[PDB]
Order: C-alpha cells, then structure tokens, then sequence
C-alpha cells in the first residue's frame, strides 16, 4: 500500500502542479486572443515506413518478451536444452532481422 | 577561472546526496537502529511474522534474544 | 472495504472496459482501454504476480497499444446519442449487479456466484527461497522445447506475413 | 467461484456486445478485440496464481504473443482499406455483396 | 480424428502441462494434488462413462477442492449468523479472535 | 576464401564482428570443458530439503547423519 | 430471381479487379528570413 | 509470390493444420488455429486487387472472434475441471461456447455469413483451400470432444445450415457464391452425423474434400469464373464438359456416383437411433441443392450456348496450365460407389 | 574476477539454504500447532456460536474423504478482526 | 460427509521457542549437527503420514531436545552467541559472509568449550 | 513517517532538474569560451528561481485543443512517469525495494511515449503530428535496443533485483567485462533522451508547439528528470561504487561523484557534435547497433555456462 501511497502522492502533486500551470494565471486580465503550418488543406499522408517500421518494434517486442527469462531460468538443471533453446531464440531474432533486411524493409527509412 | 561553476556542481552533490542519507537515516531510525528486513520470497516474509509474533509487541524491530527462553 | 481491494479493482475493471465498450471514436477507447488495462494489471499484482503485472505492463500497453495509437493515428481526422444511451444502460447494469452482490452476496446468470470477499482462497503456505510463477516462466527453457519452437515459427511467418501482404505487388 | 471471476466474465460479455453492434470504422473493432485479449489475459493469469499451477504460468504470456503478431496483422488489413478507399470504414465495405 | 504421433514414436511435447498433478520444477505442490491423483487412478483405463458414472464422488470432491464452494457457503452462513447475534447483542466474540491473546510463538 | 573475408571486413565491419562473435558463441560451450562444472553446481543446490527415507535395512550408500562421510559431498565446488 | 431490392447489382468485372476509384505541398512560414513553398513525397 | 516464401507459408499452413491434428493440449490447439489463420492471410491476398482486401478483412475478424470465443471455453473448462486434456468439457457453458465458436470457425449458419462473401472475392487457388482444407482441423476437434457435445444445439445449426446453404446457393449464378453454399450445406449435412456415427463424418468429409477439389481443379483448368465462361468452354474442350457434367451429377447425391454413398449411409445411421422425419427434410434439401445443380449442368453441357468469334484462336492453343490430380481425383468422385466399405479404414 | 566472485557467491547461496534446511523442521512444527489451535478455535467458537438454527452439525466437513485437507486463509483468519485479516492475506505483497 | 476429527488444547500446550529470526539463524549450523535425530524422525512422520494429528506428540519431541541445545549454549558460552546474534540481526538481508570474525570466534569457542 | 521519505525523494528531485538547467546553462557557456549567469545572485545561485516563478506566471498560447482531457492529462503523465520512476534505485537502499524494479523501470520508460503522442494528438496541426511519430518511432526503437543491453546485463547479473547488483559490483566493474556493451549503452543513454546529435525535436518542429509554456516547462522538467535518472542508473549499473553495511554515506558520496561526472559527461557529448538525420541514425540502429548487440547478447549468454560462473539467483 506504501507503493500506491507514493504513487497517489506524486500524481496529485503533478495535478497541482498543472492546476498552478492551468488556473492560477487566469487571475492576471491581460487579452483575448481570436487569432485569426505549412499544411494548408491537403489530408495527411500516410507514409507507409512508419506503420512498417511501427509493427516491426511490435514484433520485435514480442519475442524480446519470449527471450525475456534467462536470468531466473539459468539456474536450470538441464542446461544444454537451454543454451540450445537461447541459441536458436536469438538465431531466428537474426534470421528475422536479415529477412526484413533483403525484402526492401530497411530503405528510404534506413 | 575555471573554479567558478563549482558551487553549482557543490548544489546538484547536496541535492543528490540529501535524499540517499535521509532514507538511510529514517530506515535506520524506524526498524529500531537495524535496516529494513527485505523480503524477496516468502520464507523471509514467514520469519518476518514469526518475529512478529514472537516479539509479543507486534514490533518485530524489538528483537528477543537467548534471555527470553530458559 | 480495503479488504475487498481487487474486487473494487474488478469493478473499475469493468468500468473500463464500458469506457471503450460505447467505442465513440478510437483514439478515446483506447485510452479508456488504457486505463482498463492498468486496473487489470492491478488486479495481478495484487495476487503476488509481479512477473505477469509487468509482462503487461511492459509489453500489452507499452509495447503494442503504443503501435495501437501509432496506428489510429494515421487516420481518424480531428474537427454520440446512443452512445450515451449505452453508456447509462451499462452503468445501470453494473450497479444493479454491484447492489445484487452487495445484499444478497450470491447470484445467478450462467452459475452459481458468491458475494463475499475474495480473501479466503489464497494460501498460507511459502515456496521457500524462491517465487512459485518466476521459475514457472524460468521454466519454459528447460520443458518448453514444442512450445519455444512453434512460437519462433510463427512470429518469423508473421515477419514474412508483414513483409508480402503489405508490399502490394 | 470468488466475486472477481464473474466481474471479469461480464467485462468479457461488454466487450462482445460491444465487438458486435459497431458503428464506427475497423479500429474500434479491433479495440474491443483487444478488450477480449486483456479479459482472457486476466482471467488466466488469475486462474493459474490461485490453483497453484506452477507450469501454466506458460498459458497467459503466450495467449497474449500469438494472438498479438494477429492484432498486428489486423493493423496491415486496416492499412490497406487506409491504401484504398481514404477511410477505414465499415460502410465502405459493401463491394462483395453483388 | 486424433492422431497419436506423440505415443507413434515415443516423444513427449506436451503431456507434462496437461495435468495439474504432473511433474513440476523443484516438486511444488498444488492446493489439489492429492484429490486429482486419487481421482486420475479412480478413471483409469476404464472409460469416460464409467468414470463419470462409478468415480463421481471423487470428481466431486476435486471440483470442491477446485472452486470450494461449499466452504463459501459455510463460512457465509457462519459469519451472517454472527452479525445477527451482534444484532441482538446474545453473544459477544472472544478476545482470541480480536487480536489480544497472546499468540502462539 | 581469403579475398571475400577482408573484402566483408572493409565493407561491413559490424556484419561480420557479429558473425564471428556468433560463431565463436557456437562453438566455445561445446569446446570448453567447463560446462560440466557448472552443471554439478547447478544440480548441487539444494533448493528443497533432502527428505530422509526409511531405513528397510539394506541401504549402504545412505548415512545416518549429515556428519557421517558416506553420500555425496560438495568439496569440490571448495577447491575447484 | 430479381426483385425490387436487387435490381441494382451490377455484373462483376470479368477480371475481378477493381478500378482504383498526390504529393505534399508545405507552405513553411517566415518565422536571414525565407518563405519555402516546399513539395514533400514523405 | 516468391516461390520460396509460398512454399514456406504452405509447409507454415500444413504445421499449423497437423498441430491442431496431432496435440494432446488445448493451447497447442489455439497454436495450430492461429499459425493456420496467419499463414493463410497470404494465400487470399495473392492477386493484390481490392476485393481481395475486403474478404481477408472479413474472414480475419470471424476467425479472431471465434478464437476468442475458443479461449473462453478453453479458460471456462480450466475452471471447471482444472486440467488440459483434449476430451469431453466439464461444463455446459464451455461446450456451447466451443460449439457456436467450431461454428463460427467452419461457416456454419447462422455463423455462414462471411463463407459467400469471402470466396467470392478471392483467387481460385484459395478458395479451393479454404474450402477444403481448413474444414479438416475443427472436424478433429469436434470429434475429440464428442462426449460432450450438446445433440439440441449441434442439430439446431445443422438443420439451419442445411436449409440456408441450400436456399441461398438456389439463387447465386456465380461459381464461387454457389460453391461456398454447396460447402455449407454439405457441412451441415456432415454434422447432422457427428454424433451417433463419426465415421460417417469422417467420410463424407473425404468425400466432400475429393468432389470439391475436382471441381475447384476444373474451374482453375477451364479459368472460368461465372456460368457463361464455362457455358462457352465446350468450344475449346467437349471431354472437360462431360467431366463437370459428370461430377455434377455425383455432386447431388445421384447413384450410381460417388456422392450418393456418405449421405444414403448417413440415413443408414438416422434410422438406427430411431430418427426418420430428420432424413427425409435433409433429403429434400439435398434436392434443393440438386436443383442448383441441375441447373449449372443445363447451362454447361446439356445445352449448346451460343459463343463469340475468338473461339478459334483458342482452336489452335492447348492448355498448358499445370492440370494436377485432374483424372485421378475425376475417377475416385464418380466410380467409388462399388467400393463403399472402404469407410471402414477410417475407423 | 566475476568467475571468481560467482563461485563464491555460488558458495555462499549453499551456506545460506543449508541452513534454512536445518532451521526449519522446527518451523513445520510450529505452523503445524498453530494452525491446529487455530481450526480447534474456529470449531469450537462454531459450536457455541449457534445453537437454535436447525439442520447443522458441527465440524461437518464438506469434503467426502477423511483424508487429512490443507487449511484455507479463510478457514483460519476467517473469524478474526479485518486487520489480522489484512496483515495475513495480504501483508506479504504489500510489504513494500 | 464425515466429521473432521481435531485433537483439542490439552494436546497443544507445550514450551515455546520464544527466539528471533537472527537468533535461530546464528546457530543453525549446529542445530542441524546436534539435533537432527528427532527432526528427522519427526519429518519422517510428516511425509509419510501426511497428516499433522498423527505426528503431534513427535513434534514434541523435536520442542524438548531444541530447547535442550539452547540451554548448552546459554550455560557455557552465552556471550560468542550474543555477540554472533546481534551482529547477523544488525543486517536486512542477514547474509552471513559480512560477520565472519565473530562466526569464527563463535566456532573456536564452541569447539573448545563443549 | 513513509510519507515524510517520499517528500524528501520528490522535491530534490524538482530541485535538481532546476540545477540541470542551470549547470548546463553555465556549462554550455564556459565550452564555448562566454560566461553563464552571474549578475542574478552570488555565482547564478538564484536563476532557476527566476526560471521558475517566470514560468509560473506567463500568459498560455491558447491553442485550438481537439481535445481539452487528453491536452489535460498528457503533461500530468509525463511528470508522473518521470517523478514516481524514481522510486527503485538502491541508494544505498531503495525507497520501495521490488525483486523486478529493473523490469519496473524499463516497462515505464517503454511507455513513457504516451505522453508525446497525446502532445502530437492535443494540437491541430499535422506537421506536429508527423513529428510526433518521428519521435514515437525512434523511441520505440530504441527502447528495444535498450531491452536488448538490459537484458543482457542482468542475465550477467542473474537476478532482476537492482539492490543486489551493488553486491554483484564488488570486487571490479561491470564495465571491465562489458565494455562493448558499455559503449552500446553509453549511446543509447545520450539517444533515447531525444538528445544532440540525434536530437530531431527541434530541429526541421518541436512535438508540443502548440502547448502553454507551462505544459512545456513540465515536459522540460520530465526530460531532465529522465535524464538524470538514466545517468545515476548507468552510474549504479555499471560503475558500482563500494558499499559498507555499516558506513553507508560513503557509497552515496561515491555515486554522486560519478553521477555528477557522468551529467558533465552529458552535457560535454551535447556541446561537441552536429544533429545527425533521421535515416541517419534510423541506418545507426537498423542497421550497425542490431546485429552487434545480438552477437554481444548471444555471447554473454554462452558465457557463464561456458565459465563455470552462472551467478546465484538469490
């Protein structure tokens, strides 16, 4: 409970610090602002190597999640699987990295 | 003269240095003139509450020795 | 009521998932889904699984609902009725469900469920100098060979998945 | 069972009738799928640090990994109507019906 | 169908999480070992229906263990018969259940 | 053979340090001799008790107290 | 089997594909001092 | 369409297919699902047009709904049993929840509403594999967890998806609309049996795989796509138009062919558990599909429909497309009739 | 240097779980009896709780066998204040 | 079903052992060496009975003779382990290898004393 | 008296990010051979007060927000991923001890990007969002390099807890036997801050143009807080100092020491080196970091089993 305890803390600090940041120049009568980018009306274009390079971070995450126990599972009786299993988990992390190298991946966004 | 930036450097080493003393001087003051018991597993966390109720002040901080038994 | 904690946390729980469930616009679902997901991972740390909270934490809203954003953001141009209406259906069920378990503290839908506190389940035992779900994941290493091998396999075919469908030729 | 375990089947009923009777594009679609994806996720990881199953803490990491490379495909798909028709929604997809 | 590769050439995948009571690292036990290892060598080799028709009170026993929804009830029955009693104010709790008694180390 | 291996050092340096960092990693456990000690420690440790069987009568290679020199030692692991 | 509710189904195209029914153009401000109208391809 | 990568993403779809075949586990089951759905992404998205799109769009959201409807069995019967061994369900919520979800995954109706659309816009090739061998998986996991299954809910959806896939294939003229309600109602027909006889299942099953794939290897030989193409085909091959007619004739369940064999002995298992009105309303259905069927016979070879006038360049060219399994696949669906006790290899 | 430092380390690790080894039969001993005194307790406070409802007899347990069950959270903490309560079921996460 | 058989009060009272965690932790070492007879024969008890109301009375035993090694330390050399305790009860994690003089002094004592 | 640690944790925290900038101000000025400010006070003592009660008074931009709560809630979010992340580092006993704190940390730095999409979704112009997820984009990335080293490391170390690596650091360094990982790492601290010469969040449009001066002032502070927190982490992780038991004030001089040299490292790195681009350092990643650091992880994987020297998990 001490750890939600900090974490309540600091939160409501933060919301006070945006209340102070947000409300309190509110006082001061200084304007009205009507204010009547480059982009002037086109849509957004949809660069298609950040949605590539986007789910490649996705997938990458995911097995980097798979690779994740090896400090808790080094104190394993059968050790040989292991090294096996980590050996290859890391070949196909490269062999998955070379892939995504040849096929076009990794140009025009190096 | 390079010995003018210094008093900013003393500031951030008080800075930094205040928060590590304080909790080492309040963990030390609240378990009793020990360090905190940590508990990663579960063994240490039943000795924990053995000491607990040992203690017979729900403290487990006021140890008791070789003079509590016979 | 601290002791009833996860229970108050499944409640918010289900919250959440209302806080997505009308689905007015995608940008703001997923940040109630956002939300939802940090209760949920409230919910597994309360019950001693650091490990599951943080593989949550770290990879479902860190990892893949940041890509989720990254996504939606790519469309859905910035400048509902029935989705308020929902919403107040929603809420009436869920407090109507809230005031069953609170005063008769059992009910039926599918089974037979309970109303008390989930305190009374949980285990007075210790696994020693070790924690139970930590070497249950250390585990996988050392059992897991099928399991490790069909799990490359296909994320490797997902990478070529991704690499063919989107090339568009 | 305990109060917690029906909480966490009727968020996964909310998200199916939430996945269901859609009116917005394929993004919220896929967001009540990952509403399902956490409910599954929590359900399991409940069920397996209660009974004491040590080994099954295999189920809930990799209920979450597969179906996941699967969301991500579901982001490609959605990318491709974002590559055809400007906008991902629902409506527009009434071209295999005749 | 369900072919058997596994029992063909002599290789486990997956039978060691298939059961609860199965071999797990450093032998930790489950809250219900003892009823499924009673109730795995009551189903034996003698089929679905007989199981489900001769060993039902040990499959009982093992759902009680699983989900201990009879406990629920007698322990809510328990603690509503105590509210009442503070209701009427007949009886009044022990102070070895409210926190004073001394403990036992 | 020989022209290839410098011409993919001037080229990519990394690609191939990382090649032969793999490779020497392929390699190295199965040559070094060592991985067996580190699996007698890892067997060694004793993470649950060592529960005691019945004596039937007939057991020889099983001691009466942790003292007694018969059974498995770990000396080894304190000379190395 | 036309009815009132089908009878605006087109024949599919014999082929089976569909017919397919630009660049980024910035207009940097003058926040020495230059206006770029600036044509993007990403 | 790399060869390699199609070659490593066919050999991904038959792992995934005998995961889900082979395993004694629940989630190596969801594991051969996934990988099956993920592999065979590409496979409908092979001639890059937009309607490809569209059915791949389609077919992902109801296989990913139904997974997650399978997980919910699968976390359900963990609750209720506590252990993962593929065999009868311990709860009733968890086997009605694995039958709409097996329903949802095999385009049974009410749960068929993707299976015309999505065949519809996709290349031949994958449709003949979609119809084909994605139907192989949840039948072994139907018939694992036979014990189980609920008869009210499981004759429901084989009743609805017999009479749907007949009434709305009696008005498609697109080959591959009219091929995906055949497939429905042949699915419903083989479910109809599941549970007194799974043998007969298993049969029809080959039965139904071996027709469907002579008719699929027809279409991709004669590149026909509607019922004018392959009306005007009997200018370039008059043996491959009685071939079509032929299997057509089998296809409705006409003796003395082949398709006449599972459905008459899944009647001969109707009437041993004492059921008589259920085979008769099957069999009419079967008539309606005969119908249809007659009709795309009348339209192909029974008649001489009138063609165009590049008919002849066509005179001078052989086909040269790669006509695989072609006469051996054309035999075993016509002439297997005398040779019916061979089901008992499939016990 | 860290060969050397892990196999002492390693040493170290022996020393500690031998002696959590020799420690804790005593330990058995003692949840044993505490959690004896703690269901006769609960049996006993069930018994003279209530008399007067019909259709009870007490220590009746739900389980078929008489096989000897591991007790639950709430079949011993389940009659105490809401602070043993808490400090028991969930002092061991939140401490910390 | 059957009703659970529980041995009462009278066959729970005994002495305890009143000691800290660090206390039990100093001299584990020879609680292991000079009592493990009856530990063992009281957790034989415990596995292959399965059921603490038939290993009672064994436990019993094992809360004799370790009381028994607590007054052999408290008679002949009270002030090495007083010394070993605090020092070992001073750390948090209670790791050994950061109290190794006075384990040493503590060891020479014992096996000149007794 | 839990409450009165986490107050003294938190306010020196605001305090040394205000000295950040203000070292960094007198820093920048005395490598480039001019003065910082010394008119204010004694040695610029009182500038960060001037900063701060500026800053605190200032009229906001008034931009068209889309959305009011998310414009709201993301600096709020970034200043608690910055403030509370601070909780786990063992100095020389941690505020919250967690057997996971290394996994604690690295999933809140892994979503610590919320904060700069919702800033990208709050303002109306899309060359701000594309900037946005220029910035999500290389942050994602190298945040699995990141993920890489650190899990590396503490398979090195073979326990996730972040107080015993102070103990696993005793007799020498970590940075002797890990050098290479050393020098990735020292690249991805100077990185993943959006930091010179990779800092593309100026040059070209920042990712909170359109945000008050008081939200930018917070997202400011949470930067530096970042920054501080990922060089005491490099400090205690591979330049662990020596720690007594019983004199404890020594190893928290020690880290100060190699703290502080290590920000005046920072700030030396950042006053050095001209902006790189973003296929530049997208190529630095993509394609020169990944396979080293896979080779190194892969090696330092095969090692200890080779060596005899699989370190305890307890």
């Amino acid at each position: 409970m001490n750890l939600m305890i900090t974490l309540l803390t600091n939160f409501t600090l933060a919301t006070l610090l945006v209340t102070i940041a947000f409300w309190l120049p509110q006082l001061n009568v200084y304007s009205e602002k009507t204010s009547p980018d480059p982009m002037g009306s086109a849509r957004l274009p949809f660069s298609m190597k950040f949605f590539l390079v986007a789910i490649t971070f996705l997938l990458f995450d995911l097995e980097i999640a798979l690779l994740l126990p090896l400090p808790w599972a080094s104190q394993t009786t059968n050790l040989n699987t292991m090294l096996t299993m980590a050996l290859l988990l890391i070949f196909l992390l490269a062999v998955s990295l070379a892939y995504e190298w040849t096929q076009k991946g990794l140009e025009w966004t190096e | 003269m390079w010995f003018e930036v210094l008093p900013g450097i003393a500031v951030m080493g008080v800075c930094l240095f205040i928060p590590g003393m304080a909790t080492a001087r309040i963990h030390r003051f609240s378990n009793g003139g020990r360090e905190k018991r940590v508990a990663h597993y579960s063994y240490q966390w039943y000795l924990m509450e053995r000491d607990r109720r040992v203690s017979g002040v729900n403290r487990y901080y006021v140890s008791k020795g070789l003079e509590n038994i016979d | 009521m601290m002791t009833y904690i996860v229970f108050i946390l499944s409640i918010i729980f289900v919250m959440g998932f209302v806080g997505f469930s009308s689905k007015p616009s995608p940008i703001y679902g997923g940040l109630g889904l956002i939300v939802s997901g940090g209760v949920g991972c409230g919910i597994v740390l309360n019950f001693g699984g650091s490990f599951l909270g943080l593989m949550v934490f770290l990879i479902y809203l860190g990892g893949m609902m940041v890509v989720f954003g990254y996504t939606t953001a790519m469309a859905t141009e910035q400048y509902n009725k029935v989705v308020l209406g929902t919403f107040i259906t929603g809420l009436l069920m869920e407090f109507l469900m809230v005031y069953y378990v609170l005063k008769d503290k059992e009910v039926e839908i599918v089974f037979k469920f309970n109303g008390m506190g989930d305190w009374v389940i949980y285990d007075t035992g210790d696994s020693g100098f070790f924690s139970e779900e930590a070497m249950g994941i250390a585990a996988l290493y050392s059992y897991g060979t099928w399991l490790v091998i069909v799990t490359g396999w296909s994320l490797l075919i997902g990478v070529v998945v991704i690499m063919e469908i989107t090339r568009g030729n | 069972m305990s109060l917690v375990y029906m909480n966490i089947m009727m968020a996964f009923t909310v998200s199916l009738t939430g996945l269901l009777m859609y009116r917005s594009h394929l993004m919220s679609s896929l967001l009540c799928l990952e509403g399902m994806m956490l409910s599954l996720f929590i359900l399991a990881t409940l069920m397996i640090l209660n009974s004491h199953f040590t080994l099954a803490s295999m189920m809930p990491i990799i209920l979450l990994v597969f179906a996941a490379c699967e969301a991500a495909l579901g982001l490609s798909l959605l990318v491709m109507v974002s590559n055809t028709y400007g906008t991902d929604y629902v409506q527009n997809l009434n071209l295999l019906q005749c | 169908p369900f072919f058997d590769v596994q029992k063909k050439l002599g290789v486990d995948l997956d039978h060691w999480m298939t059961i609860q009571s199965a071999e797990q690292p450093h032998r930790i036990p489950a809250r219900c070992h003892a009823f499924e290892k009673e109730w795995i060598e009551c189903a034996h080799g003698i089929g679905s229906i007989r199981a489900e028709k001769e060993c039902k009170i040990e499959f009982e026993d093992f759902r009680e263990c699983l989900l201990r929804q009879k406990t629920m009830k007698r322990l809510n029955a328990i603690k509503r018969q105590r509210d009442k009693l503070i209701k009427e104010g007949k009886y009044t709790p022990p102070p070895h259940h409210s926190g004073q008694e001394d403990l036992r180390p | 053979v020989a022209a290839f291996l410098k011409n993919v050092w001037a080229k990519e340096p990394v690609l191939v340090a990382s090649f032969a960092i793999a490779g020497l990693a392929v390699i190295l456990p199965t040559l070094s001799p060592y991985t067996k000690y580190s699996l007698m420690i890892n067997r060694a440790t004793p993470y649950n008790y060592p529960v005691p069987l019945r004596d039937d009568g007939n057991m020889p290679d099983v001691p009466s107290h942790p003292q007694d020199p018969q059974g498995p030692s770990l000396e080894w692991l304190k000379r190395l | 089997y036309p009815t009132k509710e089908t009878a605006h189904w087109k024949p599919p195209p014999w082929n089976d594909v569909d017919p397919p029914k630009s660049n980024l153009t910035l207009n940097f401000g003058p926040q020495g001092v230059l206006r770029l109208v600036m044509e993007l391809s990403g | 369409m790399n060869p390699i990568i199609l070659i490593i993403i066919l050999m991904t779809v038959m792992l995934g297919t005998i995961i889900v075949m082979i395993s004694t586990h629940w989630l190596l089951i969801w594991i051969g699902f996934e990988m099956n759905m993920l592999a065979i992404i590409p496979i409908m998205m092979k001639k890059h047009n937009p309607r490809a799109t569209e059915a791949s769009t389609k077919y992902f959201l109801t296989q990913s709904t139904a997974s997650m409807l399978l997980m919910m069995a699968i976390i359900i019967n963990l609750m209720f049993s506590g252990q993962w061994t593929v065999m009868k369900l311990f709860n009733p919520m968890a086997s009605m929840l694995m039958t709409m979800a097996l329903a949802m995954k095999l385009g049974m109706a009410p749960f068929h509403f993707w299976v015309p659309e999505v065949t519809q816009g996709i290349p031949l090739s994958s449709g003949l594999i979609l119809l084909t061998w994605q139907k192989l998986a949840p039948m072994s996991v139907l018939y694992q967890i036979l014990p189980s299954i609920n008869l009210d809910l499981i004759l429901t959806l084989s009743i609805l998806s017999i009479t749907i896939g007949g009434w709305g294939g009696l008005n498609q003229t697109q080959l591959r609309k009219i091929m995906a309600y055949s497939s429905i109602a042949h699915m419903g027909w083989m479910t109809a049996v599941l549970l007194y006889n799974p043998t007969m299942t298993l049969l029809n099953l080959i039965i139904y795989i071996i027709m469907t794939s002579t008719m699929f290897t027809l279409f991709m030989a004669n590149s026909t796509t509607t019922t004018l193409s392959l009306s005007h085909t009997w200018n370039k091959a008059p043996i491959m138009t009685i071939l079509v007619l032929i299997t057509l004739l089998s296809m409705g369940g006409l003796p003395p062919l082949s398709g006449f064999m599972p459905k008459w002995m899944i009647i001969q298992e109707m009437t041993k558990n004492d059921s008589i009105i259920l085979p008769t309303l099957m069999a009419i259905t079967a008539l309606l599909n005969l119908y249809f069927y007659m009709r795309l016979t009348y339209s192909t070879a029974l008649t001489m429909f009138p063609s165009t006038n590049n008919m002849k360049m066509k005179w001078q060219f052989p086909t040269t497309k790669r006509m695989t399994l072609l006469p051996t696949m054309t035999v075993l669906s016509t002439m297997l009739l005398p040779l019916t006790p061979i089901l008992s290899i499939l016990e | 240097s860290m060969m050397r430092w892990n196999r002492e380390r390693r040493r170290l690790q022996i020393e500690d779980f031998e002696a959590r080894i020799a420690l804790m039969p005593l330990l058995q001993a003692e949840k044993d009896r505490r959690v004896l005194q703690m269901l006769r307790e609960n049996l006993e406070e069930e018994a003279t709780i209530m008399k007067d409802v019909p259709g009870w007899k007490v220590g009746e347990s739900v389980f078929h066998t008489t096989r000897w069950v591991t007790p639950m959270m709430g079949e011993l903490y389940g009659l105490r204040t809401g602070e043993e309560i808490l400090s028991s079921t969930y002092g061991f996460i939140w401490y910390t | 079903p059957g009703i659970v058989e529980l041995p009462s009060l009278e066959d729970l009272k005994v002495q305890e052992v009143k000691v800290s965690s660090s206390v039990l932790k100093a001299a584990a070492h020879h609680y292991g060496a000079q009592c493990d007879k009856p530990n063992k024969e009281f957790m034989l008890c415990r596995w292959e009975e399965k059921d603490p109301r038939r290993c009672l009375e064994e436990g019993k035993l094992v809360n004799q003779c370790a009381l028994e090694f607590f007054r052999q330390i408290k008679r002949h050399c009270a002030e090495p382990f007083t010394e070993y305790w605090t020092c070992i009860d001073y750390s948090g994690l209670q790791l050994f290898r950061r109290c190794r003089k006075e384990q040493a002094q503590f060891d020479k004592c014992v096996l000149d004393k007794l | 008296m839990f409450m009165i640690n986490v107050l003294t944790l938190i306010i020196p925290i605001l305090l040394a990010v205000a000295f950040l900038t203000l070292v960094e101000r007198k820093v920048l000025g005395y490598m480039q051979f001019r003065k910082g400010p010394n008119v204010v006070g004694p040695y610029g003592l009182l500038q960060p007060i001037a900063d701060a009660i500026k800053l605190f008074i200032k009229e906001p931009l008034r931009p068209a927000t889309s959305s009011i709560s998310m414009f709201i809630l993301a600096p709020i979010l970034a200043l608690t991923l910055a403030l509370t992340m601070w909780i786990p580092l063992p100095m020389p006993y941690p505020l919250i001890n967690m057997n996971l704190g290394v996994l604690f940390m690295l999933a809140m730095s892994s979503l610590a990007v919320y904060s700069i999409l919702w800033s990208g979704w709050a303002s109306n112009s899309k060359y701000a969002l594309i900037g946005a997820l220029r910035a999500v984009a290389q942050t994602i990335s190298y945040e699995v390099t990141l993920a890489i080293i650190l899990l590396s490391v503490l398979l090195m170390n073979g326990s996730f807890t972040l107080s015993t690596l102070i103990i696993t650091q005793e007799q020498v360094w970590l940075i002797f036997p890990a050098w290479p990982l050393a020098m990735m790492w020292f690249i991805s601290t100077l990185a993943e801050t959006n930091r010179a010469p990779f800092d593309l969040t100026e040059g070209e449009s920042g990712f909170n143009v359109e945000y008050a001066a008081g939200p930018f002032a917070l997202f400011f502070m949470a930067e530096y807080a970042n920054i501080i927190m990922m060089n005491i982490f490099t400090t205690t992780l591979f330049l662990g100092a020596f720690h007594n038991p019983y004199m404890p004030e020594l190893y928290t001089i020690n880290f100060t020491i190699k703290s502080l040299l290590l920000s005046i490292t920072f700030l030396w790195i950042r006053a050095s080196y001209p902006r790189f681009r973003y296929d530049q350092l997208m190529h630095l990643l993509w394609k020169n970091f990944l396979p080293l650091t896979l080779a190194l992880c892969m090696w330092h994987v095969s090692l200890p089993i080779l060596l005899s020297s699989i370190p305890p998990q307890t």
